[PDB]
RNA sequence: AACGCGAAGAACCUUACCAAAUCUUGACAUCCUUUGACAACUCUAGAGAUAGAGCCUUCCCCUUCGGGGGACAAAGUGACA
RNA sequence: CCAUCAUUAAGUUGGGCACUCUAAGUUGACUGCCGGUGACAAACCGGAGGAAGGUGGGGAUGACGUCAAAUCAUCAUGCCCCUUAUGAUUUGGGCUACACACGUGCUACAAUGGACAAUACAAAGGGCAGCGAAACCGCGAGGUCAAGCAAAUCCCAUAAAGUUGUUCUCAGUUCGGAUUGUAGUCUGCAACUCGACUACAUGAAGCUGGAAUCGCUAGUAAUCGUAGAUCAGCAUGCUACGG
């Protein structure tokens, strides 16, 4: 995870450049647990697979100093 | 289980952080030495046996 | 209690190796080679009297000794089984040369073959304190000093196991001086499997 | 020329090493003789339990028993001890010219 | 900002939001001020050289304006680094159980 | 006086976490009058034969074993609570002959 | 005149010499008091020529080697002790009971393994 | 062996610069986690003062100042069951010097300055001058055990 | 005499657990039969194993005919694993 | 490994100094040797004799046996069970969750300390593309190549505590540094679940702990740092090491 090339999944990248082109399609399913937010990815919706059930998502703007896996709950708490 | 694991390690991985180590007859996996390929268990064996060469017992 | 192998003290003290190369790097691998051919000479001999095998290395030319308390056996006819026995030895690694056999006086003494011979009287079922009787009676008889033996587990083909040891003559376990030889077999009498360990002395 | 002289055992070591005195001193050598350098042991610390049990273990080593020789008056009679390999059976010696 | 007097300089200015051991070097580097200054340093002309460099760290007070702001830009995404801060959630990975006690 | 109870191949209830507390808890409560321990409760299924229940008490001196044999995991507590009643007795009265008429030179 | 003695104790060995002067000591080449660290045991360092008399008689010039300075020291009243006897091979017995000459008595002692760190079992809770 | 017999004592080296045996025990006692150096510069530095608040060189005052420190009645238990259970028995000589040491140093660590260039100090010249926290413990022991003589 | 113990190294692997995606002579071993004799390498589709094509159709000896021994396993079951 | 020779950058180089040291093959400590009043009954008690003295220190070695003690998950096999699965194959989780409750350790709650400058002294062990110097370039974690080498020499590696000097002045203050945002350093298909440091920030509990309880008889308690096995990366653990 170094300055020299910040990572992304590039399973994923293939598969969104299709989606930017013309109107966007609203569900990406994939695992995107790799991969970083940068602003080729605004807009579009990720299903992520948290384990158990994947997990529709959204991306926003103020997204990008994150990455993509943060954001799918696997620990299904709640509980005491 | 087992043996499945056996061959599980023999073939050549996807990757070389996977890299994983067993014995040639230990099943296990869990406490292997780079210089011996042996388990704990069966290299405390054949050392009191004397098949390992030149590896004295204790008390220095 | 705890009791260690008697060998287990000794290797190297007061006795020597039962492989003697030296490898500096590659160290793991042709060790590996070892318990190859001592998997492997323990297959298809299957009790021709074999105590135990020796592996020395120099140069690709690998030495085999082994003892075969029964001679001739590996040998075959004349030299016929022991080129026998190259023929796969030879294939198993790359060269396994100069294969050859010494021969031993006193056929159970060595208690490699005291161990075995009357493990194998065990699947046959009869009489297991005679089994014991029959190796202790016979052993100072050949020329022992000191004789100890027993057997484990399913005793007699009951359910709760019981040890079972007979003993007489000096058999020092904590003296550094003693030459003690035990071996353990693996005896099964289909209801599980009988253990059974020796302990002979000079 | 420092022949190295390497091995487990030191009853091996010593007596190989009284082989090439002799072989090279009936030649026409100078031999500096044999000067022992120090053991590299390592020490192996298995735990002897079959299952669980730390605080009770059984520590193993292994030795080497490193040598040298070397000589300064090369004849063609003193390395007939070079290419003639005697002992071979838990030495092994790392010839350099 | 609101120093307080009676002590060396190079523990003073710590005693404000945003300054920790950087006034032994780089406040030491703009300003032309020494070690062993108490209140007696006459730190009125050396004051204006302070102001200077103060003024372009984010330190007294409105650090901690961007600092709050940060957590609440972190839990609006509704990050597993942010649901940790709204949840007694140790939030740096850490092992949640007893010796997790300063988050509660 | 906690209670580390643990099952071998046996699924601990609720019903059984109250028994115990009133039986072997309470009535070494009144016993041992400064009182800092734990309890061990095994309870070790068998199917060809039966279950078994340890409880072993440590204290500052001497320890309260006793095991039974039964398979009834109510009735047997009955008898463990006699037994560990019985083993107090013997430890307090080991030391309650304190009281000897020793009159000094 | 080199009358050169060793000595040792705690893993540090400490060869000496006596060249004939006064007392004055130049261990590895240096001064004792920028050498060793507090000048107290020094004093107890000077006891084996003491009940020879023999202060304003030997310099010594240590090369000393390996442990610390309480391994170098006590090291080297044990190293002249040995070149002292040869100095006043007489007095053996002036040194013999009082102090010095005895020997290295002993060291550190072995971890035991199944342990914290040289005989020091660790805690259990439970007596 | 505290069973076969006694354990045989062991023989200490005498300070440099006071000669003497007791000022060195006094260091191994101040010595708090093997520290030598540090420890010992702050007895050098703790009679000076000694021998600034009073003309006379302290190896002189060191031993005037524990002997208001050293007791010479004390209490060993004996189990008597339902008894006081406190015997006042007498102080052997080897007892006799180390406990006074114990005391002088004890009390020397719960003073208002933090240096021990002058917590050491200070109380010596109070044991000097008989008075102080180290001094008065001594006679917390000559009022205990001097209170319960029913057991001579 | 359990509790920095099997763990002398849990991100993947380990991993035995769970949720998914798909396999049944099984990723492994053995007789084996035709030994069909390497799908021994790249693109495409894919969480990804896998799937579809482009493909190094062989490998050594010794007869004289093209077999047997090591030849890869595409299919097989008496079996077995 | 350099007393005596010097051209000491120390090449510890020239010679070899081989002497000491060190590193390895062997000679020797047992109540052998005396005196006790001590009577013979061995011991004990006190000497001298060697460096060592009373099984020298320590390790290895654990009798008959006890606990249906612990592992059918290192293995191995009696019996039972499973066979479109209770066996397989993959990336994605989890083994790292938490209002909590006991074990075991680490760091502390300071001016026998803290912060900064100087200046010493070890032992053990590792280095099969691994250890990677001296230079640089970075505040630093570290990057770029060659210098050496498969090693008593080359490297990890300048041990640290100490000592010397300047400091703060006795407050939850220059005591420590938990926790949160900024560096993206490095390893690795990849550090979000779920690593390892350092960089400027932030600075919480904590003023030596109740009843109770544990370790330890000399190079031992105590402390200080260094190694190795695992390992691509990762210990406050473990195992060895000396001060």
């Amino acid at each position: 995870s170094i300055k020299k090339g910040p990572f992304v999944d590039e399973h994923l990248m293939k598969k969104v450049e299709a989606q930017e082109g013309s109107e966007k399609k609203q569900v990406i399913k994939t695992w995107s647990r790799r991969s970083t937010i940068f602003p080729n990815f605004i807009g579009h919706t990720f299903a992520v697979y948290d384990g158990r059930k994947h997990v529709p998502v959204y991306v926003t703007e103020d997204m990008v100093g994150h990455k993509l896996g943060e954001f799918a709950p696997t620990r299904t708490f709640k509980g005491h | 289980a087992k043996t499945s694991m056996v061959a599980k390690q023999q073939k050549k991985q996807k990757y070389a952080v996977r890299e994983y180590t067993r014995c040639e007859r230990c099943g296990r996996p869990h406490s292997v030495y780079r210089k011996f390929k042996l388990c704990r268990i069966c290299f405390r064996e054949l050392a009191y046996k004397g098949q390992i060469p030149g590896v004295r017992k204790a008390s220095w | 209690g705890q009791k260690i192998n008697p060998i287990g003290l000794r290797v190297g003290i007061i006795r020597d190796w039962e492989a003697k190369w030296y490898a500096e790097k590659d160290f793991a691998s042709l060790l590996h080679e070892d318990l190859k051919i001592r998997k492997f000479i323990d297959n298809e001999l299957k009790e021709a009297s074999v105590s135990h095998v020796e592996i020395e290395r120099a140069a690709n030319r690998i030495n085999i000794a082994i003892h075969t308390g029964k001679p001739g056996m590996v040998i075959g006819k004349g030299g016929s089984e022991i080129e026998k026995l190259r023929n796969k030895l030879n294939a198993l690694t790359d060269k396994k040369v100069h294969i050859n056999v010494i021969e031993i006086k006193k056929v159970d003494l060595d208690a490699r073959l005291v161990a075995e011979n009357i493990a194998r009287q065990l699947e046959n079922r009869a009489s297991f304190r005679r089994v014991q009787k029959q190796a202790i009676t016979r052993a100072m008889k050949l020329g022992a000093k000191g004789i100890k033996t027993q057997v484990s587990g399913r005793l007699g083909g009951a359910d709760i196991a019981r040890a079972e040891q007979y003993s007489e003559g000096t058999v020092p376990l904590h003296t550094l001086r003693a030459d003690i030889d035990y071996a353990h077999a693996e005896a099964d009498t289909t209801y599980g499997k009988l253990g059974v360990k020796v302990w002979i002395y000079r | 020329i420092r022949i190295r002289l390497k091995a487990y055992d030191h009853r091996v070591i010593d007596q190989s090493a009284e082989k090439i005195v002799e072989t090279a001193k009936r030649s026409g050598a100078d031999v500096s003789g044999p000067i022992p350098l120090p053991t590299e042991k390592s020490v192996y610390t298995i735990i002897r339990a079959v299952h669980k049990y730390k605080d009770s273990r059984e520590q193993f080593e292994q030795r080497t028993h490193k040598r040298l020789i070397d000589i300064v008056n090369p004849t063609p009679k003193t390395v007939d001890a070079l290419m003639g390999l005697n002992l071979p059976s838990g030495v092994d010696i790392e010839i350099k010219l | 900002v609101d120093i307080p007097r009676e002590k060396r300089v190079v523990i003073s200015l710590t005693y404000i939001y945003g300054i920790g051991t950087s006034t032994a070097q780089k406040i030491l580097e703009e300003a032309n001020v020494s070690a062993d200054t108490r209140v007696k340093d006459l730190t009125d002309d050396e004051l204006g050289r302070i102001r200077e460099v103060v003024d372009g760290y984010k330190v007294e007070g409105d650090l901690r304006r961007e600092t709050n702001l940060n957590i609440k830009r972190l839990m609006e995404i509704s990050s597993y680094r942010g649901i940790r801060h709204r949840r007694g959630l140790p939030v740096r990975g850490q092992k949640t159980k007893n010796n997790a006690r300063t988050r509660k | 006086i906690r209670f580390e109870i643990h099952g071998d191949n046996l699924t601990i209830t609720d019903a059984i976490r109250n028994y115990i507390e009133e039986k072997i808890g309470k009535l070494e409560r009144y016993f041992n009058d400064v009182p800092n321990a734990v309890a061990h409760v095994k309870v070790k299924t068998y199917s060809n034969s039966a279950t078994k229940i340890e409880v072993t008490i440590p204290l500052k001196n001497v320890t309260l074993r006793a095991e039974e044999r039964n398979d009834d995991l109510y009735a047997g507590i009955d008898l463990i609570n006699n037994k560990l009643e019985r083993q107090v007795r013997k430890y307090k009265t080991r030391i309650n002959r304190k009281s000897r008429d020793r009159g000094d030179q | 005149v080199e009358y050169r003695g060793t000595g040792r104790r705690k893993n540090s060995v400490a060869r000496v010499r006596l060249v004939p002067g006064e007392g004055n000591i130049t261990v590895n080449n240096r001064d004792v008091r920028e050498y060793l660290p507090f000048e107290s045991l020094i004093l107890d360092l000077n006891q084996p020529f003491d009940v020879t008399e023999t202060k304003g008689n030997y310099d010594v010039l240590v090369n000393v080697h390996g442990g610390g300075f309480t391994g170098q020291a006590q090291a080297i009243r044990h190293g002249i002790a040995r070149a002292l006897l040869e100095a006043d091979p007489e007095y053996r017995g002036s040194l013999k009971r009082a102090g010095l000459l005895t020997r290295d008595p002993r060291m550190k002692e072995r971890k035991k393994p199944g342990l914290k760190a040289a005989r020091r079992s660790p805690q259990f809770s439970k007596r | 062996m505290p069973r076969k017999g006694s354990v045989p004592k062991r023989d200490v080296l005498p300070d440099p610069i006071h000669n003497s045996k007791l000022v060195t025990k006094l260091i191994n006692k101040i010595m708090l986690d093997g520290k030598r150096g540090t420890a010992q510069r702050i007895l050098y530095s703790a009679f000076d003062l000694v021998e600034q608040r009073s003309g006379r060189d302290a190896l002189e005052v060191f031993e005037e100042a524990i002997n208001n420190i050293m007791p010479v009645l004390e209490v060993k238990a004996r189990r008597v069951g339902g008894s006081n259970y406190q015997v006042p028995v007498e102080v052997r000589p080897e007892r006799r010097t180390t406990l006074g040491l114990r005391w002088l140093v004890n009390y020397a660590r719960l003073r208002g300055e933090k240096t021990m260039e002058d917590r050491l100090a200070n109380e010596i010249l109070d044991a000097a001058n008989n008075t102080g926290g180290a001094v008065k413990k001594r006679e917390d022991t000559h009022k205990m055990a001097e209170a319960n003589k029913a057991f001579a």
